[PDB]
């Protein structure tokens, strides 16, 4: 039936009109599953022709489908949903299975329709008409107008949720331990009620439900062990995906696809790796749900990662929350991070793999800092508290670099786990010059017009060096420079710059970098025993460097 | 209660839109908190439950007051307040009583209880969305949005300002030393009294708000005049190598940007040639004369630096590792107002994010009492960290903005 609850208040955009969308009809077939599909919700009362005529409009491309003999349309809002209001979104994400707790009972009633038994704002309606054709190619026709929530409309989700934990308040308020969870068509229904009591709440609740024109099936899907919540196996003692199937057909209709990133997105969630954020490309604007689109270089590789990923299931334990959460993280390949949170050792809520990478030139350090960070926000997400760490770093690895970096870093308690690659900083710069070493003095220069520069140094013993460089830019001959330096030189060496810049990047201690250039220097810093970089004002005459900048300067 | 008064009319900046800041995950010791709090305000009438037709929100969050006690709400109206700010007259009621920053103490007070009173102009109150989020995404968000005026509105002590005039005059004439400045949602008392007595003359000003309904806790005791200026000062250790002075002149080529009649020459002489670092350099006369020449200008403070009013204040931090940290406040490059630095800590204290969420604290407070507008912070953090845990030792009932950015090696040119 149809919820006798009240709507909620829906404008169009500021200042904007109704989809003026002409249909583009005509098939003689399936045009005659509409008007029996429509007038027969037309008598469920979900649908009504509109009287005085006009106008708007939106289109129907009623698609019968492989469904194996089946008839159905599918108006497509694509265009109305543009021009509705936005609609606040009141989760920050898709419930998590590992953030459940274990309950004696539970039930996952299904809301029959659901969307289609919340009613529309009345004044609303009138933009979401649509038209079924005839034989004469005139009207004839024939045009209907929504009641009710519509199928793919913008704000169906957003309102239909509101809807419903406004008609479960009153229930949720008599039964207090009763824990029920929307999402979707599926409600959870948690209890640590004897078996046979719970029974007959779950009856109380459909009762509720109905009068308030919600059914709930009572031949109850196929509820073995396998009980299914948002696409979840609940056991209770344990949680599983369902492995994702992602069917390879070149029938990718604009639809089919539209329900690729759908279902892709949702297991994002649950799979680490998912990538969707390609071929969206391959829609935006308007242009026709059921042309037929071919597979491009960039998403059919992608589309074709993804079903690796989903190709193995997943699953994990539930929260008790009368014990601490460990996360637990490795180094893997490089830039490649792994993680587990559990509480009892070997039982697993969940588990990872963080990647990122933050900045053109990172290290490990700081790298496994942004991994404790993703981890704690994730936890506080799920489970509302902060986990205990254990880390393949020492309490003396982290100790000197916080203390010798210049921002501001932290992490909560944790623990050593001595483990396989250990995170350690790959070497370290003196703090004052060395004394008997070559002192390095540094430059480049680059011509921003030819796109030529020289880059090369002098010593305080007579070593000089130049090297003409073609196609580089002058912050780019100042880290050639200062390569340089590095490769002909003792274990033990003084470079001075005049580059902020190069200065910079050395000055984080990157192991790894964006440019193969700051690697090679990188190579090159670790080698060595002892290393002071020291920088100095260009064009001040400072003994030294204004020697190499004349050198290399044949540019400027 | 809710007096009836007309409601005073509010209307955004032209062109723009209300507040859509998604909402920070928050744990479950807040969560409970603010679900608590916000029940007994929808009791009072104070906020109302709205729906998702209803685009906008603003964070909140919980944060457990200063030297410990039991939680609070507190709603982050930035985007809403800058979205909002300075409509016509009725604002910032004076402009800041220029004496307050000299009174030789200085008491905060938390008024934010008046508001609740006036109602908020009907058209508006959709603009005050906010929402309480759910431990993994259980039940939806509750939405709340505001039927009186909202603690961290700004357009709040805007408002009320007519009324908080009404009810300090009688307080403000038994006194007329004391000084008294509202700002957003405290008030900044200051006197030249000793300490036993301005703590009394506190005590009377709350029991006068008492006698006139306001009520208050039952923030600091902030002593302005000891806030020095951190002057900019050279090594003093004679036995320079090519590497001191290099470092010396780098730093005094800098400092040429804040003073100008300062001189390097004469050291870049001693510098001629292709040296080593190690090797030690002679001090000629005339370089010394040169550094006790330019030593004696980093001495006396600057000229040509006056606050301009319609102008940002920008803050910047830098991490200087013995539980220190400098910052300088300044609105145009190299023209600071203020520059200081901020340490104490060790042992059961040390924790970056802690010091430096109370340094931009402490800062903040400086600002307001000195200028009465808060800076926008260039913070030495990485995004994630901060917003990760600062609201862990928040506890002041504004948000100044901010911004991250890796500092220079400018960390040098400070201490
Ligand atoms: C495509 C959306 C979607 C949505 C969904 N939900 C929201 C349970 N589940 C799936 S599934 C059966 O593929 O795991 N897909």
């Amino acid at each position: 039936p149809i919820s006798p609850i009240e709507t909620v208040p829906v404008k169009l955009k500021p200042g904007m009109d109704g989809p003026k969308v002409k249909q583009w009809p005509l098939t003689e077939e399936k045009i005659k599953a509409l008007v029996e599909i429509c007038t027969e919700m037309e008598k469920e009362g979900k649908i009504s022709k509109i009287g005085p005529e006009n106008p708007y409009n939106t289109p129907v491309f009623a698609i019968k489908k492989k469904d194996s003999t089946k008839w159905r349309k599918l108006v497509d809002f694509r265009e109305l949903n543009k021009r509705t209001q936005d609609f606040w979104e009141v989760q920050l994400g898709i419930p998590h299975p590992a953030g459940l707790k274990k309950k004696k009972s539970v039930t996952v009633l299904d809301v029959g329709d659901a969307y289609f038994s919340v009613p529309l704002d009345e004044d609303f309606r009138k933009y979401t008409a649509f038209t079924i054709p005839s034989i004469n190619n005139e009207t004839p026709g024939i045009r209907y107008q929504y009641n009710v929530l519509p199928q793919g409309w913008k704000g169906s989700p957003a309102i239909f949720q509101s809807s419903m934990t406004k008609i479960l308040e009153p229930f949720k308020k008599q039964n207090p331990d009763i824990v029920i969870y929307q999402y979707m068509d599926d409600l959870y229904v948690g209890s640590d009620l004897e078996i046979g009591q719970h029974r007959t709440k779950i009856e109380e609740l459909r009762q509720h439900l109905l009068r308030w024109g919600l059914t709930t099936p009572d031949k109850k899907h196929q509820k073995e062990p396998p009980f299914l919540w948002m696409g979840y196996e609940l056991h209770p003692d344990k949680w599983t995906v369902q492995p994702i199937v992602l069917p390879e057909k070149d029938s990718w209709t604009v639809n089919d696809i539209q329900k690729l990133v759908g279902k892709l997105n949702w297991a994002s969630q649950i799979y680490p790796g998912i990538k969707v954020r390609q071929l969206c490309k391959l829609l935006r604007g308007t242009k026709a749900l059921t042309e037929v689109i071919p597979l491009t270089e960039e998403a059919e590789l992608e589309l074709a990662e993804n079903r690796e990923i989903l190709k193995e299931p997943v699953h994990g334990v539930y929260y008790d929350p009368s014990k601490d959460l460990i996360a637990e993280i490795q180094k893997q390949g490089q830039g490649q991070w792994t993680y587990q949170i559990y509480q009892e050792p070997f039982k697993n809520l969940k588990t990872g793999k963080y990647a990122r990478m933050r900045g053109a030139h990172t290290n490990d350090v700081k790298q496994l800092t942004e991994a404790v960070q993703k981890i704690t926000t994730e936890s506080i997400v799920i489970w509302g508290k902060t986990p205990k760490f254990k880390l393949p770093i020492q309490k003396e690895t982290w100790e000197t670099w916080w203390t010798e970096y210049w921002q501001a870093t932290w992490i909560p308690e944790w623990e050593f786990v001595n483990t396989p690659p250990l995170v350690k900083l790959w070497y370290q710069l003196e703090k004052e010059p060395i004394v008997g070493a070559e002192t390095f003095y540094v430059d480049g220069a680059a011509n921003r017009e030819t796109k030529l520069g020289k880059a090369g140094y002098v010593t305080n013993k007579g070593r000089q060096k130049v090297v003409p460089l073609t196609n580089t830019t002058n912050q780019k001959t100042q880290l050639q420079a200062i390569y340089l330096a590095l490769q002909d030189s003792g274990l033990e060496v003084n470079i001075v710059t005049d580059s902020q810049y190069a200065l910079g990047i050395i000055q984080a201690q990157p192991d790894k970098s964006e440019s193969e250039l700051v690697n090679q220097i990188i190579e090159q810093l670790i080698k060595k025993e002892k290393v002071y970089l020291a920088w100095v004002p260009a064009h001040k005459g400072i003994g030294g460097n204004e020697q190499v900048d004349k050198l290399v300067s044949a540019g400027i | 209660p809710i007096s009836p008064i007309e409601t005073v009319p509010v209307k955004l900046k032209p062109g723009m839109d209300g507040p859509k800041v998604k909402q920070w995950p928050l744990t479950e010791e807040k969560i409970k908190a603010l679900v608590e709090i916000c029940t007994e305000m929808e009791k009072e009438g104070k906020i109302s439950k709205i729906g998702p037709e209803n685009p906008y929100n603003t964070p909140v969050f919980a944060i457990k007051k200063k030297d410990s006690t039991k939680w609070r709400k507190l709603v982050d109206f930035r985007e809403l307040n800058k979205r909002t700010q300075d409509f016509w007259e009725v604002q910032l009621g004076i402009p800041h009583p220029a004496g307050l920053k000299k009174k030789k103490s200085v008491t905060v007070l938390d008024v934010g209880d008046a508001y609740f009173s006036v109602p908020l102009d009907e058209d508006f109150r959709k603009y005050t969305a906010f929402t309480i989020p759910s431990i993994n995404n259980e039940t939806p968000g509750i939405r709340y949005q505001y039927n009186v005026l909202p603690q961290g509105w700004k357009g709040s002590p805007a408002i009320f300002q007519s009324s908080m005039t009404k009810i300090l005059e009688p307080f403000k004439k038994q006194n007329p030393d004391i000084v008294i400045y509202q700002y957003m949602d405290d008030l900044y008392v200051g006197s030249d009294l000793e300490i036993g007595q301005h703590r009394t003359k506190i005590e009377e000003l709350r029991q006068h708000l008492l006698r006139w309904g306001l009520t208050t806790p039952d923030g600091y005791e902030l002593h302005p005049d000891k806030w020095t200026v951190q002057p900019i000062v050279l090594p003093e250790k004679d036995s320079w190598t090519v590497n001191d002075i290099q470092k010396l002149v780098g730093k005094l080529n800098w400092a040429s940007q804040i003073y100008p009649g300062i001189k390097v020459r004469q050291l870049c002489k001693l510098l001629r040639g292709t040296k080593a670092l190690t090797e030690v350099i002679p001090l000629t006369e005339e370089a010394e004369l040169e550094l006790a020449e330019n030593r004696e200008i980093l001495k006396e403070p600057v000229h040509g630096v006056y606050y301009d009013p319609s102008k940002d204040l920008i803050a910047e931090i830098q991490k200087q590792g013995q539980g220190q940290w400098t910052y300088q406040i300044y609105q145009e490059p190299f023209k600071n107002l203020k520059t200081g630095k901020y340490a104490r800590m060790r042992g059961a204290h040390t924790n970056d994010v802690k010091q430096l969420t109370e340094a931009v604290q402490k800062i903040t407070t400086e600002s307001i009492v000195i200028w009465g507008k808060t800076p926008k912070f260039k913070l030495p953090i990485q995004k994630e960290t901060w917003e990760t845990w600062w609201t862990e030792y928040w506890q002041a009932t504004w948000i100044p903005e901010w911004e991250f950015v890796n500092t220079p090696p400018l960390v040098k040119l400070w201490y």
